[PDB]
DNA sequence: CCTTGGCGGTTAAAACGCGGGGGACAGCGCGTACGTGCGTTTAAGCGGTGCTAGAGCTGTCTACGACCAATTGAGCGGCCTCGGCACCGGGATTCTGAT
DNA sequence: ATCAGAATCCCGGTGCCGAGGCCGCTCAATTGGTCGTAGACAGCTCTAGCACCGCTTAAACGCACGTACGCGCTGTCCCCCGCGTTTTAACCGCCAAGG
């Protein structure tokens, strides 16, 4: 409950500056929240499934990386 | 001649069910052709990723339902399920 | 004292943090959110650290590609201050609805 | 024929051949063609119903493929599927943004 | 009398979603398309309806990077399209680095 | 040339995707986009013509250079 | 279950020969190769399929090299593939 | 030469590739030839990416390469980062991307 | 008597043109949201510690699947019909602006 | 508002043409029969995921406060809409051609 609060101010400051953002506006932070929720929605709805079929109750980084590769958005750095 | 393929006649036959007085253009029933032939290689794509990412090489219908769920979106794909699961009680029950 | 009119602050920590290399957003709160999502579809999962800090890795990359879209649509705005329907642009147009 | 003893309307057979000639795998069960052909028949049925209503609402009785993309455009999941996928005579929606209406 | 302007464009916007036929027509088209089809490898014959298909896609193409553009603008405070904005669309879909 | 492409057509290319008020440059920038969008396209369909040893691009080899760039067009048999 | 660990070292070594690595670096080195080669795999399959042709030759190889990667990267490739064809093929 | 990589002078194992081509259902038989071509090929682009991770290492008097250095690698290259588009890597970021209309002037 | 080729009628989407009007752009002035600091509070992070599902890993037997001759009728190539739309004039209506 | 009048919609009409019925084939689905190992399953073992807490500290939160880009407004000036006027891409026709 409530992590989605968890969401801190600072951080979105410091996202935006190494994403290069100079001026934050005040309406900004739980847009931010509802994508990122929505994002991390699909991501992990997809690699529990994966992980359905895989019979094993515990998720691997293996099954993420096959997962967001079905996703398109393709991440290496962890194998698979 | 050689003998292409077709899916139009099964397609039509569905489309006589859900719709008896309907018609249809010809360039369509090539499209829905065209569609099944997406839908299905998709599928079958991602059956290749669960063998190799689950170092098997049979295929039951199993993998098949978890694909569809991977693939279509969830109250589309649960429907599709129901009907799949059905159909294969109602084929496997008998011969 | 030195109060200083602004200018220096956000672009120096712009600097830095395209100097830094690793990520920002820390670890805990992040990985209970996690949970809290997992928790919506089958119960009870258990998980690895890897899998963790890739997810981390994928969710700060794309904030930052939102962020950069962003800020080119505020420098085409004629504005320095974001907007929310900025990122709404962007998001229609990358077909991520 | 398997479909008639699944009771349904796609052919098993074909599509068991297809899955071999496909290197799809190493072997092919038994009833996991069953399952996909029921997949196939329950997507199509969905589509084109929407089309048959799509045809309802122009009062046309042979299907334009302009009916098809419209139905693909108006509902949501089925838009979220097939947002790669355009179609020849496709168009798209009628959509004016109303801030550039006149006043 | 003379009208007062806008007022066609839209009629005529409300006109043309509706027929779903070709807008450029075929033989300029086509010479276009054999013109740069030729410095690959000489005089390629060519299938006419893969010509259709080749003009199909790139009409269809065009709108919706259009509409993204179209939208561009209308969050840019203005309604007149700019080369800018075109440029803007693109760089979010990453054609051009 | 590329200058077969008239104004009232990229007019037209603005009135079905809805657009109401052009620019100048709009012209000639719009002719440069569509001309490296068909040379990607007609690039890679001539590779699969030069696979296939033969002399005339399949309708076939376009619809699967199209799925090469993630633009799958239906409806002429892909 | 391997890695390509030494075959980066000799490539490195033929190339910048005083070069260190971390281990995070050939990890990321080597999802890029495995990438590649699915990716080149997959479109020779597609090949295939889409030809009828019952095995894949390195003909389809070059081509398929041709339809992914671009200009510069392609020409110089198919050279070093043709060019090592030439010299297994010599014995 | 024994071994077939000896008798292509290369550095990849190709009956490795092969039995990869063979454990893969690619294709139901695989000739002698595109597996030395699709190695030299992997070959050829570990070579030619690893030459711009090398430039860009040695920017920063580093001898170990780091992923901020292969990130900068391919972005600051034009046929790679084209390649690249839809990927991303690990402890990557981006350039430095600091707008005109930001430096104080 | 046969190719087949520049020449030429038919015409309709294509390039000028003006004028202006409404929309784009610089300024103006405020102002109220928002950077920045500073002190105050907090929770995260790190290092141990128990610590146990449960995955990770290994024999085994089977049934379902790989594969092979008949068979056969459904699926497929060709033919043939009619009413479904494509457009056309009627006429009616609804935008749109000048009033 | 409010009328005149362009612009569009919408209703028989006919025509023509391809969608769909239809019909006689033949080749893959079937049917049945025969090996076989992949995997469903039983079970062993040790790792690692989890939970918890104590200590450290740097990181967040609230507020004080100016302030300065965001914005509403303004004037303005200009340059696209559009309607008019040629005007040239483009196409069926075909008489000389020679030949």
């Amino acid at each position: 409950r409530d992590n989605i609060q968890g969401i801190t101010k600072p951080a979105i400051r410091r996202l935006a500056r190494r994403g290069g953002v100079k001026r934050i506006s005040g309406l900004i932070y739980e847009e931010t929240r509802g994508v990122l929720k929505v994002f991390l929605e699909n991501v992990i709805r997809d690699a529990v499934t994966y992980t359905e079929h895989a019979k094993r109750k515990t998720v691997t980084a293996m099954d993420v990386v096959y997962a967001l590769k079905r996703q398109g958005r393709t991440l290496y750095g962890f194998g698979g | 001649r050689s003998r292409k393929e077709s899916y139009s006649i099964y397609v039509y036959k569905v489309l006589k069910q859900v719709h008896p007085d309907t018609g249809i253009s010809s360039k369509a029933m090539g499209i829905m052709n065209s569609f099944v032939n997406d839908i299905f290689e998709r599928i079958a794509g991602e059956a290749s990723r669960l063998a190799h990412y689950n170092k098997r090489s049979t295929i039951t219908s199993r993998e098949i339902q978890t694909a569809v769920r991977l693939l279509l979106p969830g109250e589309l794909a649960k429907h599709a399920v129901s009907e799949g699961t059905k159909a294969v009680t109602k084929y496997t029950s008998a011969k | 004292p030195h109060r200083y009119r602004p200018g220096t602050v956000a672009l120096r920590e712009i600097r830095r943090y395209q100097k830094s290399t690793e990520l920002l957003i820390r670890k805990l709160p992040f990985q209970r959110l996690v949970r809290e999502i997992a928790q919506d579809f089958k119960t009870d999962l258990r998980f690895q650290s890897a899998a963790i800090g890739a997810l981390q890795e994928a969710s700060e990359a794309y904030l930052v590609g939102l962020f950069e879209d962003t800020n080119l649509c505020a420098i085409h705005a004629k504005r320095v201050t974001i907007m929310p329907k900025d990122i709404q642009l962007a998001r229609r147009i990358r077909g991520e609805r | 024929t398997r479909s008639s003893r699944a009771g349904l309307q796609f052919p098993v057979g074909r599509v068991h051949r297809l899955l071999r000639k496909g290197n799809y795998s190493e072997r092919v069960g038994a009833g996991a063609p069953v399952y996909l052909a029921a997949v196939l028949e329950y997507l199509t049925a969905e589509i084109l119903e929407l089309a048959g209503n799509a045809a309802r609402d122009n009062k046309k009785t042979r299907i334009i493929p302009r009916h098809l993309q419209l139905a693909i455009r108006n509902d949501e999941e089925l838009n979220k599927l097939l947002g790669r996928v355009t179609i020849a005579q496709g168009g798209v929606l009628p959509n004016i943004q109303a801030v550039l209406l006149p006043k």
